[PDB]
């Protein structure tokens, strides 16, 4: 997992369904 | 109070605010590893340390501003200006002390600033260089004069507009360099210590002035309810931790 | 052969970029470094240095040194003496040393301070209510509407200076440089407090004022800077 | 990262935060914990993108030649670029070594020598002088690529002078040189063309890094004039019965009315 | 991955895990363990083509320009291709670095300017305002590679505005901005050819990385008109004399009798 | 020199690879990251909303 | 923080405010 | 593939430059190195011995 | 590094090192610690970019060419280029690899062929001896790409002789050959272009590294004549009634007056 | 310092004066 230009923004790609479907008390 | 003492003379002030200490270095002589001559400086240390006090110049009512190149003030005093005239190179930190009194009827205000390497303009049009004469007055000044269209242009005269520093800058910026404003509400001097500002470790103390003294009136002298109209200003500069080498003859003429 | 690939921005000229290059002149030994007083490693330490403002820049002054300041007199009723919207990109400051470092910069985020002096004689006395109207809300045209901003009151007396903090009050993280009307960053209005009263009856006072950052300030986006221009080719 | 706000409450205080003095020449260290009621914020911003290093080495544009004759000069310097000499006349003295890069428009085969300072260059293409056995030279086809060379700090000193208050020759002399044109010369780049095929644009971006600035400056407040000449008057028109008007050219405005802006 | 599917035999329950409510706005947990007989499936299946990074992160095409004489200009929006609209306006805010890619027919030398917000960009090629000190540029020859720079998020806010209820003026103004337009922009890109080769036609591929959204929505149901403006009403005709009669455009097709497809 | 070798496919614009590319704009400093409530990760989690369906479209 | 070309001045970009500000003795 | 970068000032010829080189003619073996009195090895050694000055140099 | 500078107070001393003697053949060490007041200076230059190594591993020119019907031949030489004949005529004997880069301006597809030494080169293009078995060649595509390829040290002795005060046949003999020329070849190199497409100029930079110099001498201080001959009466005008007068050519100016200078 | 081609003429560039200036006995 090499980063070749030294900063983050230069990275490639990077990578809980109830609070829709039950937003319930 | 103050008082600021060097060799044989000595400064005193009432009121009078902190002194200000150029780039927070105080001057210091060169030491062996910032150093490229192999020549022994010498080290005058009480004769050359001390305050010289220049001309007093007359502040009224339309009065642009003053202008002292250094080392250039001093070619002529004392036994600084001669090692000036006697050594190949020189370096030199200054103590630079303002004064300007009026009274509690007066107002106005002086802004009192130290430029390093203050290339003047060209009193404009053409490109030509400033000339020798007019960049290298002396202890005597230099008259600001103030801008406009009718100022000689001939012989390289330098730039007569203090709004924009003689050089192209803006006023008002100019507190960026080592600074002081004498406001005759509050107090009535101003000094400045000057460290010697240069990339390099000495250089010729004729060719090349390191420091500008510049003194502008940003605001006017009112003379409020008393008839005095004008007040003189004077400008003591002292030499600290100078130090010359390469002697040779006299570069005067 | 090792399996090289060139993906796409591999043969560019970015300006921007950080690369290594081949160094012409090998063997140069460089001049050694010696100890210059007053070395600086970022600019917004120059847009910490409090630098005046050309507050009276009305078209008879600019050009003149009477553009720094604005003269006060005895009124017996409140006024406006002076209004300077927070725009970096205002010519009020984007000439000072703040505005000037910050009109490279596309956003600006921190806490400005302005410094009021007021430069008359030792016996002129009198109080100024310095307000700054927060973002959204209008130029206040009355001193009931504009103390109820962030606002201070100083008198004079013995010590001229005084300085208003403009704190950081923003929606958003960075305010634009370039005043615009979603981030704009409201007005600095100065009042007459009390009043000023020379000494005599028709004296004036002339108030300067300066502006710098709060050691939180920040920038961001270098861009050019809309003041510097050219036209002509320097020959 | 810049520091975060500290929490403050109603201060009733006998000694004012607020009251400095200009006078002193020393600005203000009024946070605005000293003027209201503060939270804490927890505030990350970064100036990196401020410090010299990140603020003047971005590359750009420092001169443009045209291949008259498969030949053209270029002395290196930022002095007709203004955009980028006012980026350095903010300081006095910088040191940096400078990563040169020529983006021309060219086709085929070009050449370019450094020349050192105090020899001849070739006066043009074809000159016996582009056989150097010394000169640092550089050849490139401009399609597949940009020629980039890193040129180390050639000072004569241990900074380059933005400003120089002083002359080369003493006071008698009559050709005397204000400014830092003596001062130190970095060469010059000549540039050739082997073959005939593409046009004759060449640009010079040059990236200072490894910066060291020393004394900040007012920044250029008016549009320049000459090079190496730090004048602003321009006078506009030469040739009317005007020449003796000189412009100012500043970039301050002017606003109808204040209290009102 | 997924989760496998558990067995179940016949139940015979007084709690039904079939009967929930529609009107308390939750979904049902109902899977089909619940209504039939199941065996046990082991069920490796993912739905890692389905996050949002990897949904968004597929570099679309952006805007479309034409190099008129050696110039044009392209602000950076998404708001002109409906495709890649639409899958943004899926979301509510979003927050992404964008990887840019320029894909140029033109044969020569391109230059492309990012103008930072604030400032003007060159209005023409050969132009003075080209000759930046401090805006990035990207130099490339379109034979031999596609010019590639990333775009950090430059927000302003936490996220990107996708949707913005409201406007950028106080009520009683007179050129309120509806919508997201005020809300930021990210700058423009200035392309030029130095030389005279190739075609005119410049793609700009963009492509989100380390997306993060925020809040979902009912994805676009109507083709779009105008960009920033949400609106859906299509003005067909405008010339003839039906001007005033306004297509919907929507994607429901009819059916020729419920109960019978 | 390191022997390499460009296959094939090592001189193209994929729209849909995974790559690194270099940062305009360096130094640049994004703005924070709050909580604001509501995040995705999966667009399935948008698929498992229940939906109401169009079952009279008729003309 | 690897430097391909064996030399100090090849490598790429390189890394208090009161000096101003307060300047005072 | 590895992705690798070819920046500016990767396909070019600088005089100056310092580079391993294929060597044609492998397998040589050049001649032995003999011990010849006088090796130099820094041209400022040249530069240290006295040499006369034309200090007439008339027409 | 170049030493420090010591310190040095007065001295009075009986043993004067300043009076040296110039009959011995030995240079002066008189430092300036000798003669007058010094001070301590941390002095760091370095005389790297003096050494041999650094002083002639420049890859300077060492021939050029022309295809005349796409075919040029060239014998390795450092004896047409004045500039870096001098370089190398600093010393007697020179032991160094040497690495040799074609910069040609042609386009489309070239040969070159090492022909060592003893055998006869293609005496045209499409000759029969193009096809070689042996006899090292380099091929390559002008555009993107520049060749080089490494020749070690082929000497016949343990260095090069820069200068030979020997013959190479016996006293009687007629055609004795003065100087350098039969000491060493180093083969050749035959040029050809297998297309049509560009032009004709061939530059061939070499460069000695792994050097090794042997015996100083004085610099050459006249323009050269001939190749291997060590003349320098050049004879200007062969056509005219002044053959038999013979320039010098030295570089040494004459000043108006001594002790005015 | 790596050799990428594994012979020692392909190497790059490599790296007392009183042989000469006292040459005495």
């Amino acid at each position: 997992n090499i980063n070749y230009y030294k900063d983050s923004a230069s990275s490639g790609l990077s990578r809980d369904p109830s609070k829709f479907t039950q937003p319930l008390v | 109070l103050k008082q600021i003492t060097i060799g044989n003379s000595t400064i005193t002030t009432q009121d009078s605010l902190h002194t200000v200490l150029a780039y927070g270095e105080w001057p210091t002589y060169l030491s062996d590893i910032d150093a490229t001559s192999v020549d022994k400086p010498t080290h005058p240390e009480t004769s050359a340390d001390r305050f010289y006090t220049l001309d007093s110049v007359e502040w009224q009512v339309g009065s642009h501003g003053w202008w002292w190149k250094l080392p250039d003030a001093l070619k002529d005093m004392g036994v600084f200006g001669q090692n000036m005239y006697y050594h190949s190179m020189g370096r030199s930190g200054f103590i630079i002390h303002t004064q300007c009194n009026a009274t509690k009827f007066h107002s106005g205000a002086l802004i009192v600033a130290v430029i390093p390497e203050h290339q003047l303009a060209y009193v404009g049009g053409v490109k030509v260089n400033v000339g020798y004469d007019h960049t290298h007055p002396g202890q005597s000044g230099h008259q600001i004069r103030g801008p406009s269209q009718s100022n000689d242009r001939s012989g390289g005269k330098p730039d007569e507009d203090p709004l924009f520093n003689c050089n192209g800058t803006l006023l008002g910026n100019i507190t960026i360099f080592p600074h002081q404003i004498i406001n005759l509400r509050t107090n009535n001097s101003s000094t400045i210590v000057v460290p010697y500002i240069n990339c390099v470790p000495m250089d010729n103390m004729l060719k090349h002035n390191n420091l500008s003294l510049v003194i502008i009136p940003l605001v006017p002298l009112r003379p409020g309810s008393s008839g005095i109209n004008s007040v003189p200003i004077t400008v003591t500069i002292a030499p600290y931790k100078s130090e010359f080498s390469g002697a040779m003859e006299a570069q005067r003429q | 052969g090792l399996p090289t690939r060139l993906p796409s921005g591999s043969q560019q000229f970015m300006t921007t970029e950080d690369e290594q290059s081949p160094n012409i002149l090998p063997g140069f030994h460089p001049s050694k470094k010696i100890h210059i007083p007053g070395m600086i490693t970022n600019v917004m330490h120059m847009a910490r240095v409090d630098s005046f403002i050309p507050i009276n820049n009305i078209q008879g002054e600019v050009g003149k040194v009477s553009m720094y300041y604005i003269t006060v007199t005895k009124k017996t009723v409140t006024e406006r003496i002076l209004v300077l919207p927070l725009e970096m990109s205002n010519t009020l400051f984007a000439t000072t040393l703040l505005g000037e470092v910050l009109n490279y910069y596309a956003n600006w985020s921190g806490s400005i301070t302005i410094t009021f002096m007021c430069v008359c004689d030792a016996f002129s006395t009198g109080k100024f209510l310095v307000a700054y109207t927060p973002p959204g809300g209008k130029l206040p045209e009355d001193r009931k509407q504009a103390m109820l901003g962030v606002h201070i009151i100083w008198d004079l007396g013995l010590q001229s200076s005084c300085t208003i903090v403009v704190p950081w009050i923003s929606s958003g993280f960075y305010r634009r440089t370039k005043a615009d009307s979603f981030t704009h960053g409201g007005y600095v209005s100065l009042w007459y407090q009390t009043a000023f009263v020379p000494p005599v009856s028709g004296g004036t006072g002339s108030i300067l004022a300066t502006c710098s950052a709060c050691p939180d300030m920040s920038v961001r986006m270098l861009r050019d800077s809309p003041m510097m221009e050219q036209k002509n080719e320097l020959q | 990262v810049v520091p975060d706000t500290k929490p403050s409450g109603p201060q009733h205080t006998t000694k004012p935060s607020i009251l400095g003095a200009m006078e002193i020449g020393a600005s203000s260290n009024a946070t605005p914990e000293s003027t209201i009621e503060t939270r804490y914020v927890y505030n990350t911003n970064t100036n990196a993108e401020a410090d010299v290093e990140m603020f003047l080495g971005r590359s750009a544009l420092w001169g443009k030649v045209t291949l008259t004759r498969q030949y053209a000069k270029w002395e290196i310097n930022f002095q007709e670029q203004a955009h980028i000499r006012k980026k350095f006349e903010f300081f006095t003295y910088l040191r940096f070594d400078m990563e040169v890069t020529i983006v021309t428009n060219n086709k085929g085969l070009m050449q370019i020598m450094f020349v050192p300072p105090g020899i001849d260059h070739p006066e043009t293409h074809d000159d016996r002088k582009w056989d150097s056995a010394s000169n640092p030279s550089v050849f490139f086809q401009p399609k597949s690529g940009f020629p980039r060379f890193t040129i180390p700090f050639t000072g004569l000193a241990s900074a380059y002078y933005m400003f120089y208050d002083g002359y080369d020759k003493p006071k008698g002399s009559d050709n005397n040189e204000y400014g830092i044109a003596p001062t130190n010369d970095m060469g010059l780049l000549c540039f050739r063309t082997l073959d005939n095929s593409g046009g004759n644009d060449v640009k010079i971006y040059v990236k200072p890094k490894h910066i060291t600035a020393w004394v900040p400056r007012p920044p250029r407040a008016t549009q320049y004039t000459h090079k190496y000449s730090t004048n602003y008057h321009y006078k506009p028109n030469s040739s009317g019965p005007d020449e003796h008007v000189l412009k100012d050219r500043h970039f301050i405005k002017t606003r109808p009315l204040i209290s009102s802006a």
